[PDB]
């Protein structure tokens, strides 16, 4: 809103021919929207997006707890756990699986048991670098090319 | 001898920079028009909320010589005096359109003076104060601090006359003190409801036998006596006493024992709002995903009714609404009508997000749209390529996906479209669900009024009803707010402001107000003050029926008519009532100097009397 | 226009559950737009798009004339 307001003002000026371009009105609402982003001190960006129906026992959470990847600024890899299928119509990650995969850079599928592994295979068919294993069927198959 | 023409304004309320009530909205939406008038003479005062203030306040340094014009210097010295003595506050701008200046007292910083104060209150106004009531402790702490602050200013400032406006009992305690200590400010007290009012209407009768209850005994009965006293005390110590609406001024007069000198109806920032077809189409998409597998009615011949607001079953008249719809359903069947009413209840409740069922409907109907679209563009390519090369268009490939997508819409035999979109966290005890069960509106094909309960706020990013409330509202045809206890009723008013006809009642404040300005303008007003409960419901159905019949022209007239009632509710118009009240406060405070400014003795019995 | 008409018809059917999909109305306007593409017999698609202010002398045209493309 604020920028298109600026556009109108720059254009109107120009077309008429013959320095704060943000009026006070616009500085207020900008300043409000910036402050609402403030987070409660020492709060870190969560490692999980959902309410876990068994927070304490969950294998994934507990493992990332055990390695203490807690998303603090010092940490150079961040951790996001999304315990639900992806759907384009979600408030959080508005992507279909196929969209989300394409937007990523590298898929990591360190499988121990996996007679084929359709997940890596279809990752690759959408043109995305991927790490599988040699106990994965798709891995084994790839290893012979 | 001070200047009435060039006076100060101090507006005090528990809500200044924390949305804990609907008053937050009133003050926030009134800012732009009063800040326009008073510039930096105007301050809002309120209790500092240590959890939120950082998101809403541009914190200022109040010591810098620049922080105040020279004439407004007195307030600055005033504040220092205050910090010297150990009272900690936050001075700043409240980041809302208008950016009014704000003083936010830290109730912890003064919590010591507590007991000295609960006492000093009792010994000048016999107001009790148990120690287990945090709200009243907080209201007393606030009261003493503000009277203090106003004392100082009254002292140090001698150029300006000082008016000080308080909203609601929680900010009322200053009011007696000001009168007791002959402080040189003129006070105003606005109540947006009464304590007895609310508590009396929280069971299931009022507007008739309210003028005959023993207030002292009834307050006692709810364990409310001390709160009641604070509310009365404030109402009598003010120089001008007011309420938001005519109907509330009736309940006020008999419950607090002082007849309001006037009414301060809540206006809106109309620009902030100001499409129907475009938005009605999003509601069409939802309805199709919801009635998938038994879509047997013509959307071009269906009307959307809605009720919205806080989940207050009795007071918002959610009961009257559902009842009247059941009765509108009969009338419509018997009359063998061709039209359909889909009625939404948007009132938030404990829920566990969307029902697996409702989520599926939308997804399968979305896949249909997708597949049809893919198939039609194929035909497009093929019809065109034929015409250009000159000299069953569906291949079987397309037939197959088409067939699959239509098969997915089939719904389990005998299963009906849900009356609710969410997982209820209390399916058994929910007042709304139970009422719609009692009347058996279950969305079967025979049923001419369908029913959709959406127990959650509307956000445009939802899988189900992808609208913001303001979007949804415009998409509709009629809003229905049969309220029983409602001092103002923003939801009706704002519904109207967006150009959508709406039914209110005469025990609503906004109703009462509208009633003095018939039905041709998009406002129907059911009578709950005079007709019996049943006659009332019946009048509702009369209004609904009448609206169902409206032809294309008859509706498109009404719509255009309400969209022009719009500009009546802007603060630009309503705010003149604040001016009437503030001026009356002056006239009563400095009777003599007022005659000099005006040129006679204008009448001072009420605000309308003056002007 | 014609195809989106078809779309509406296919969708409405489907959403209601429980072969010429082009009505006559649509066949007429299709047939008209196809015929307006007919070119005057033996007319070939021009080798040039503009009115030449010196058609006869122009080097480019004359060269492509000489090679009879
Ligand atoms: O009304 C006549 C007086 O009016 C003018 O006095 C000033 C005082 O000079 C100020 O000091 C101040 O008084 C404040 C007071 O400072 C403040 O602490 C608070 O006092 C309360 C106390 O908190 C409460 O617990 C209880 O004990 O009552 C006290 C008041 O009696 O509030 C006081 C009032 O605001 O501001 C006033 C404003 O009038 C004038 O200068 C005096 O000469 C004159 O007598
Ligand atoms: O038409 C077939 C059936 O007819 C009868 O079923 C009725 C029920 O009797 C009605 O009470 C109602 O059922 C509602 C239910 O009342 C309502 O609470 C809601 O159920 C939600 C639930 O709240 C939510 O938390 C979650 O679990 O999803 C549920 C829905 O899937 O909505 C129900 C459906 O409107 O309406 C039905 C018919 O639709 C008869 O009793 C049935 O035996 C018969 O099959």
């Amino acid at each position: 809103e604020v920028t298109t307001s600026i556009g109108k003002r720059i254009f109107d000026h120009a077309i008429r021919y013959p320095g704060e371009l943000l009026k006070s009105s616009d500085k207020v609402m900008l300043k409000r929207r910036i402050l609402a982003l403030r987070r409660p001190e020492g709060q870190l960006p969560p490692i999980v997006t959902h309410n876990m129906v068994d927070d304490a026992n969950d294998l994934i959470l507990n493992k990332i707890r055990q390695v203490q990847l807690f998303n603090s600024p010092s940490d150079r890899v961040k951790m996001i756990f999304h315990p639900e299928f992806l759907n384009a119509n979600n408030p959080i990650l508005g992507l279909d699986y196929d969209e989300f995969v394409r937007g990523c850079h590298l898929g990591v599928f360190p499988s121990y048991y996996e007679p084929w592994g359709y997940t890596p295979a279809e990752c690759t068919v959408m043109g995305v670098p991927s790490i599988t294993t040699n106990v994965s069927g798709f891995g084994s198959y790839m290893e012979d090319l | 001898s001070r200047d009435l023409q060039n006076h100060l304004l101090f507006e005090t309320a528990t809500e200044v920079a924390n949305r804990v009530g609907g008053i937050y909205s009133v003050l926030k939406s009134k800012a732009p028009i009063t800040v326009a008038q008073y510039k930096d003479h105007y301050h809002l005062i309120g209790p500092l909320n240590k959890a939120t203030y950082q998101n809403e306040v541009d914190i200022l340094d109040w010591k810098k010589p620049e922080a105040f014009s020279d004439e407004m210097r007195p307030v600055q010295h005033a504040l220092q005096t205050m910090e010297s003595r150990g009272v900690h506050f936050v001075y700043g701008r409240w980041l809302i359109e208008g950016a009014p200046k704000v003083i936010l007292f830290d109730l912890d910083s003064v919590r010591g003076y507590s007991n000295e104060w609960k006492g000093d209150l009792w010994s000048l106004v016999g107001i009790p104060s148990p120690e287990n009531d945090f709200e009243t402790n907080d209201a007393i702490l606030l009261g003493y601090t503000v009277a203090w602050f106003l004392g100082e200013v009254a002292h140090l400032d001698s150029q300006h006359a000082i008016v000080a406006h308080f909203h609601e009992w929680l900010a009322g305690v200053a009011l007696p003190l000001c009168r007791k200590r002959r402080i040189d400010v003129v006070t105003i007290f606005t109540t947006h409801a009464t304590l007895l009012g609310r508590y009396l209407c929280a069971s299931g009768d009022f507007y008739n036998c309210l003028e005959s209850v023993d207030v002292d005994h009834e307050a006692g009965r709810f364990g409310i006596y001390h709160r009641y006293c604070i509310e009365r005390a404030a109402a009598h110590s003010a120089d001008v006493f007011t309420t938001v609406s005519q109907i509330t001024a009736f309940e006020a007069e008999h419950l607090l024992k002082r007849k309001p000198d006037g009414i301060l109806p809540n206006g809106l920032n109309v620009i902030k709002f100001q499409l129907h077809a475009l938005k009605k189409e999003k509601i069409n998409d939802f309805v199709r995903g919801h009635f998938h597998g038994c879509f047997d009615f013509d959307l071009d011949n269906t009307l959307y009714f809605f009720i919205a607001g806080r989940y207050e079953y009795k007071n918002k008249g959610a009961d009257m609404f559902i009842e009247a719809l059941a009765r509108l359903n009969y009338r419509l069947k018997v009359s063998g009508s061709k039209k359909t009413v889909v009625a939404f209840i948007v009132m938030p409740a404990k829920n566990n997000s969307f029902t697996v069922e409702a989520l599926k409907g939308q997804a399968e109907v979305r896949a249909l749209e997708n597949t049809v679209h893919e198939v039609t563009t194929s035909i497009g390519k093929r019809i065109f390529d034929h015409a250009i090369r000159y000299p069953e268009l569906l291949k079987s490939s397309d037939k197959v996906m088409l067939k699959r997508r239509i098969l997915a819409l089939r719904r389990p035999e005998g299963q009906l479209p849900p009356i609710v979109t969410h997982n209820m966290v209390d399916d058994a005890n929910d007042l709304i669900l139970n009422k719609i069960r009692q009347v058996q509106l279950f969305n079967s094909p025979s049923d001419r009024v369908k029913m959709i309960f959406h127990p959650e706020f509307l956000n445009a990013n939802n899988p189900i009803l992808g609208l913001d409330y303001d979007e949804f509202v415009r998409g509709c045809h009629l809003g229905v707010f049969p309220s029983y206890y409602e001092p103002w009723g923003y939801t009706p008013a704002e519904c109207t402001v967006m150009g959508v006809p709406s039914i209110t009642t005469n025990v609503s404040g906004f109703g009462s107000y509208m009633e003095d300005l018939a039905k041709d303008y998009g406002i129907y007003i059911v009578d709950r003050r005079f007709k019996a409960p049943d006659e009332s419901v019946e009048q509702l159905v009369d209004y609904m029926e009448e609206f169902v019949k409206k032809t294309a022209a008859q509706a498109i007239n009404q719509r255009n008519r309400t969209e022009r009632l719009s500009d009546l509710l802007d603060w630009k118009r309503m705010g003149l009532e604040y001016v009437k009240a503030r001026q009356l406060a002056l006239r009563r405070g400095y009777p003599d100097q007022f005659r000099e400014l005006v040129g006679e003795e204008l009448n001072d019995s009420n605000m309308d009397a003056l002007a």
